[PDB]
RNA sequence: CGAGAGGUACUUUUCUUUUCUUUCUUCUUCGG
């Protein structure tokens, strides 16, 4: 069911601070991938410092049974998004509701992504 | 000292910080300013309670 | 390992050098920063989002670094990135035995053809400043 | 019915990135 499974680790961080009140664009590169990655993740809610490494699940449903639209719940930050552009060394454009990403790595890694699809957002951080 | 009300107090026995009349808050967030200003994001966290009133 | 400057990656744009100066002196040790300087688009009132901090000892830069890649050196809300600079803010060897403080400086010549030495003047209490990584 | 007074009534009505430069002292090029 999931098209995309790896291990990232974070790099860098766009305000970089603790009590900004605000979405924090983190930087994240990817071991044996070298794939890059943007994401805006709620620092205050979910915490993530500069340093840790943490897994990222990519499945277009939940329920690991077909039935598309007993769910996964061994991750901690499950999200739901949209996938709207896919112009391209291939990068994605999923936006989760507003909150925006940019998958950007090999373009045999990314393959089976579709337009316009609805796709969800699995983390955990080990 | 930056507290409005008496919410935070101080232990002679032990020279460290208690809390004594816990419902005397009025949620003015002053200490947890002060906190941040001093370095320490993560001292105190005060939440309400949603059942009790 | 070469120099001890240390260029911070994001300060604050609303303060002044003296609240990094404590700042740095309470998270590492008493009077261990020897330099500091922001700089600055205008003359006096503009500084930048960036600023140089020399120390005076390898062990507390190694220290610093050490502290800010651990993500420990918050100031006002802000996580303090520690990289390499360019130069030195004073050209000052970072050792205290190169230092040579009040000595005396003669110059001259051998005169006569045994190893002798004829002073035209004489200098005393001067600096010595062996830079090593400078090679002068 | 005309004159004289005071009063309500135009309020910001167009400033632009808020990221713009100081890490400086550095090989002229060709042929006799």
């Amino acid at each position: 069911i999931i098209m995309f499974e790896d291990i990232f680790v974070v790099d860098k961080l766009d305000p970089d601070g603790k009590k900004f009140d605000k979405v924090t664009r983190v930087e994240a590169r990817s071991h044996n991938l070298e794939m890059f990655m943007h994401l805006d993740v709620n620092t205050e809610v979910y915490p993530l410092a500069v340093g840790d490494k943490f897994t990222l699940a990519m499945a277009p449903t939940l329920n690991l049974d077909g039935t598309p639209d007993t769910l996964a719940d061994k991750y901690e930050y499950i999200m739901h998004g949209k996938l709207y552009k896919i112009s391209e060394k291939a990068e994605l454009y999923v936006s989760f509701g507003g909150l925006l990403m940019l998958l950007q790595g090999d373009p045999a890694h990314i393959s089976h992504f579709e337009l316009d699809q609805r796709l969800f957002l699995l983390m955990r951080k080990l | 000292e930056s507290s409005p009300t008496k919410v935070f107090g101080m232990d002679p026995v032990t020279r460290q910080v208690v809390v004594v009349d816990p419902e005397a808050y009025t949620y003015d967030e002053e200490v947890i300013k002060k906190a941040e200003a001093m370095g320490k994001p993560g001292l105190i966290e005060i939440s309400p309670k949603d059942d009790s009133f | 390992t070469n120099r001890s400057t240390v260029k911070i990656s994001n300060v604050p744009q609303t303060i002044v050098a003296d609240e990094l100066l404590r700042f740095l002196e309470l998270h590492l040790g008493e009077d261990t920063v020897f330099a500091l300087e922001i700089p600055t688009t205008r003359d006096n009132w503009k500084p930048r989002d960036f600023a140089r901090v020399q120390f005076t000892t390898l062990e507390v830069k190694s220290r610093a670094q050490l502290l800010s890649s651990q993500s420990k050196l918050l100031f006002k809300t802000h996580n303090l990135r520690l990289s390499e600079a360019y130069d030195d803010i004073i050209p000052r060897p970072v050792d205290p035995r190169k230092r040579l403080d009040d000595i005396v400086l003669t110059v001259g010549f051998p005169e006569s053809d045994e190893k002798r030495f004829c002073a035209l003047e004489k200098w005393d209490g001067v600096r010595c400043w062996i830079l090593t990584e400078k090679r002068r």
